[PDB]
């Protein structure tokens, strides 16, 4: 049907929308204004956004087991870390913003270490719940023929 | 067990003044000699040959100025204990631009320029910012009308031999500086002009902002 046409060549089209703008950040790393903004956290983010366009394929096309189970947490997943990136850069700016005395980072590589880790804190929570969740009691298909009897 | 308890003691109590000793900053005013340094310590100390250091108490942060002009010896054999000082605070006079020295028959402006060259040039001094104060204004204001720079100074072909514009002097300070030079922030004063603690606050924060943000790699 063309409704399922339809929501693929959307898919497409933010897929390479975000791809382009990749480009950008790649191929104009070192301006003032992008490393304004956090470029590596920016760089994540948009990894972020490719899985989001995607979680959405699964739901085009007979339902299966592996896809039924696979259908909610990849967006939630994908919609958390997102949320966490945009959390996280902003409160270091107000940190960085906010500074009486000067800084005191003992290591520069650890100190961008505290940028990632606290993303992964947060999405945390949510793996363990799709973990648990899943073992505990999968999602599974179900051929449904009562409501409507043709 | 004296000697486990009085070292416990000993180590809890330096932590503690450690641990207090957190906020602090350290400044030096360096100027030539006849800027007035007592007077403009005079207006600010009112309100808002030893080394002597002034305790200022601005807003969360204990700020210390060190008076380090009046020593009459080598510099470069004790300047190497103010390495953490985040910023310097050069004085200069407008008016020793026709007062000329005879006590060698050249102007105090050629020492001054000297001193501020010798003094920036330093490999050590440099993460620190430089604050470039100007003062006794109103002598240049107003004495230009018989003394008129052409003949004195060499780089101020301007309108004529009056309407004096201090941003020559300006130039010529702001030009002996290398390239990527810092900002250098200079604001004249006056005899009784409030307006300078508030300056310099203005450039503590930028001074450490800028840093800050430079190590946070925000750029």
């Amino acid at each position: 049907e063309p409704f399922g046409i339809a929501l693929t060549l959307f898919a497409v089209l933010g897929i390479f929308l975000t791809a382009f703008v990749l480009g950008v950040f790649i191929k104009f790393r070192n301006t003032p204004i992008v490393k304004a903004t956090n470029r590596e956290l920016s760089y994540l983010l948009l990894f972020s956004l490719l899985c989001c366009f995607s979680s959405s394929l699964f739901f085009i096309g007979e339902p299966q087991d592996w896809t039924c189970r696979l259908r909610q947490p990849a967006f939630g997943i994908s919609f958390v870390l997102c949320i966490s990136c945009i959390l996280v850069k902003t409160n270091r700016v107000l940190l960085v913003f906010e500074a009486k005395i000067p800084t005191s980072f003992h290591r520069k590589w650890w100190g961008l270490n505290l940028q990632f880790l606290l993303v992964f804190l947060c999405t945390f929570m949510q793996i363990v719940i799709c973990v648990i969740w899943l073992y505990t009691a999968p999602p599974s298909s179900y051929r449904n023929q009562e409501l409507e009897d043709e | 067990k004296a000697a486990v308890e009085r070292s416990k003691m000993i180590d809890r109590n330096l932590r503690r003044d450690k641990r207090d000793a957190r906020r602090e900053l350290k400044l030096l005013l360096l100027g030539t000699g006849e800027s007035g340094k007592s007077t403009f310590i005079k207006q600010m100390r009112i309100i808002h040959t030893g080394i002597i250091e002034y305790p200022f108490d601005l807003q969360s942060v204990i700020f210390r100025m060190v008076d380090v002009g009046g020593q009459r010896s080598e510099r470069r054999k004790w300047i190497h204990c103010f390495e953490n000082v985040t910023s310097i605070m050069f004085l200069v006079a407008l008016s020793e631009y026709d007062q000329v020295l005879v006590e060698d028959n050249e102007n105090r402006m050629e020492e001054s320029k000297a001193l501020f060259r010798t003094i920036i040039t330093y490999p050590w001094f440099q993460n620190s910012s430089v604050i470039l104060f100007l003062n006794k204004k109103d002598l240049l204001e107003e004495k230009i009308m018989y003394s008129h720079l052409v003949d004195y100074f060499p780089e101020y072909d301007g309108p004529q031999r009056a309407q004096a514009a201090r941003e020559f002097i300006l130039k010529m300070f702001v030009d002996l500086n290398p390239d990527s030079d810092k900002i250098i922030y200079s604001h004249f004063t006056c005899a009784t002009d409030t307006e300078n603690i508030r300056f310099v606050f203005a450039a503590v924060k930028d001074t450490i902002l800028q840093l800050n943000l430079k190590e946070y790699n925000l750029v």
